[PDB]
């Protein structure tokens, strides 16, 4: 078998910018404001219309006064723009408020919205669990203080998600939810989101990514080149999936016999027995080392540990946190809440495992659905039927789910936060519909 | 002219509010903040 | 453990491996989770001979069952 390198630098983008001056000023506006990707869009279209790495930046350029290539796809022109290209998304929140000014005004620039006050449309926005009530105060500032829009609610993406995938807004589930910096399980009654009885895991994708940065860093500390981090995404986002069974296949993972179709080895870009040693199996594959070769001092040797990465969120205690992994927090919700015990279950239960809907950008990894329903069905008593529902993109689905949101009309009309109502009560208000965030009390 | 607020102090001063009105509520079980949210530590080994 | 439903005799197998990393050291020994299912009933026969029925009820020392 003749070994085969592995280049991970990504392409550039030549047409950044695409916007339409014709548009609907009572047609509200739907905006997901992904930690990943900014997705934008109006309501009458099914799919978003503008995605971006919501990410921006500041480029100084001499004599023409130090201000260019702001907000979005611009910054995938260059890598010398894409480099310094900030993302203002910290782990919870977002940082600077300038930059998300930039961002709402780059993007309301491309639906070509012409002025009316500062915005005649309502706004459609998604909001993450449990969140801080300064970042609530400051995005009612951010809206109505600043862009002057009439309507604004927000909700979870997940259950954005869920009322996607099951429009009639009444029925019972179980969505699990894995987004770049967090994952999360909700069970959902009646359409209804018990966000009392929902958990989450501080993993996400993001973590994943760092994850594979430093267990490569540590594997290698005297590599040559620096490893990109846009490049550990893109050798992430190919060689990682999820095993069947862990513990069976790590005892298995650094055999002789494994080695030759699990392996995959990358190259770094530039300009005593060693079969029975499994160190060298696990630091060069079954290939012998030929330590003088320029190709095997870059050769990023890989896939011998490509099941830890997205394991963890199943084990977080991998990753450093002292959490349970979803399948114990799936176990606890389905067989100890609701009035479901330990043998027995609830009709609530019984329909929650017949609808559980996986949704999130870092849910593309290979191998999750089918390890989730045999992990599920490990513990849920015999006959009980598990299904378990998947999107073909799970990461833009919840952008639809505001979309399903803004078709239906008196759906529509429960969860509208108007300016007036936010004069009134002040910006500490929730209005405490189904399809978002609670009361931190009762 | 907001300072660059980090993503640290925000959890404990949200942390802070929160037990400025407990305090000053049972001289109240909270329902759904970022603390009863988080996933309890497992249970096997 | 294992537990017939006729018969009523319960065997130990032994820890589960899902509780292995309680110590790092001890003396339970740690068996799979069985793959098939908790139930499973088969038909059998028994065959047997009128002296080992006659030797069954006649002992001057009892406790064949233990």
């Amino acid at each position: 078998k003749a070994v085969v390198i592995d280049d991970p630098p990504l392409r550039q983008t030549p047409e950044p910018f695409d916007e339409q001056s014709a548009y609907n000023p009572q047609s509200p506006i739907a905006i997901d404001f992904g930690s990943s990707k900014l997705r934008a869009g109006f309501v009458n279209h099914a799919t978003p219309t503008h995605i971006f790495p919501n990410a921006l930046t500041k480029f100084r350029d001499r004599k023409l006064n130090k201000n260019f290539t702001f907000v979005g796809n611009d910054t995938l022109l260059d890598q010398a723009v894409r480099s310094q290209s900030r993302s203002p998304f910290d782990g919870p929140f977002v940082t600077n408020w300038n930059l998300t000014e930039e961002i709402l005004d780059y993007t309301f620039h491309h639906l070509g919205v012409v002025p009316d006050n500062g915005i005649p449309n309502p706004i459609l926005l998604t909001e993450r669990l449990a969140t801080v009530q300064s970042q609530r105060t400051n995005w009612y500032q951010i809206l109505f203080e600043t862009y002057n829009v009439p309507g604004v609610t927000f909700g979870i993406d997940s259950l954005f998600s869920f009322y996607n995938y099951n429009p009639s807004g009444n029925k019972t589930g179980l969505v699990i939810s894995c987004g770049h910096e967090d994952t999360n399980v909700i069970p959902v009654v009646d359409g209804a989101g018990i966000l009392t009885d929902a958990k989450r895991i501080n993993w996400g994708g993001h973590q994943a990514v760092d994850y594979l940065n430093d267990l490569m860093a540590l594997k290698y500390p005297y590599f040559p080149t620096k490893m990109s981090y846009l490049q550990y995404e893109t050798m992430y986002k190919d060689y990682c999936y999820v095993s069947r069974n862990y513990d069976e296949d790590i005892e298995k993972i650094l055999t002789l016999e494994n080695l030759d179709t699990n392996d995959v080895v990358v190259e770094a870009p530039f300009t005593y027995d060693w079969r029975n040693s499994i160190l060298h199996l696990f630091l060069r594959g079954p290939r012998p080392h030929d330590s003088e070769n320029i190709h095997e001092q870059h050769q990023m040797h890989l896939n011998v540990e490509r099941i830890r990465v997205p394991e963890v969120i199943f084990q977080p205690t991998m990753g450093g946190q002292d959490q349970a992994g979803i399948c114990e927090l799936s176990e606890t919700i389905l067989l100890k809440k609701f009035g479901s015990q330990p043998g027995k279950l609830s009709q609530t239960s019984i329909d929650m495992v017949n609808n559980v809907l996986i949704t999130g950008g870092n849910a593309k990894v290979p191998g999750l659905k089918e390890r989730i329903v045999k992990e599920f069905t490990g513990f849920l008593p015999t006959g009980t039927n598990i299904t378990v529902n998947m999107s073909s993109d799970p990461s833009l689905d919840a952008w639809k789910g505001m979309a399903a949101l803004a078709r239906n009309e008196e759906q529509y009309r429960k969860t509208v936060i108007s300016k007036k109502e936010y004069e009134e009560y002040g910006p500490e208000y929730i209005k405490e519909h189904k399809l978002g965030n609670t009361k931190y009390f009762e | 002219t907001r300072r660059h607020k980090s993503a640290r102090q925000l959890i404990s001063d949200e942390n802070k509010r929160i037990n400025a009105l407990l305090t000053k509520a049972n001289k109240l079980v909270p329902k759904a903040t970022y603390f009863s949210v988080e996933a309890p530590p497992s249970i096997r080994p | 453990i294992y537990i017939e439903a006729n018969t009523g005799a319960v065997k130990r197998v032994g820890r589960s491996d899902a509780y292995a990393t309680e110590f790092d050291l001890e003396t339970e020994e740690y068996v799979p989770l069985p793959k098939g299912e908790v139930h499973k009933k088969k038909e059998i026969v028994q065959d047997v001979t009128l002296h080992d029925l006659d030797v069954a009820n006649a002992r001057p020392q009892g406790g064949q069952d233990v």
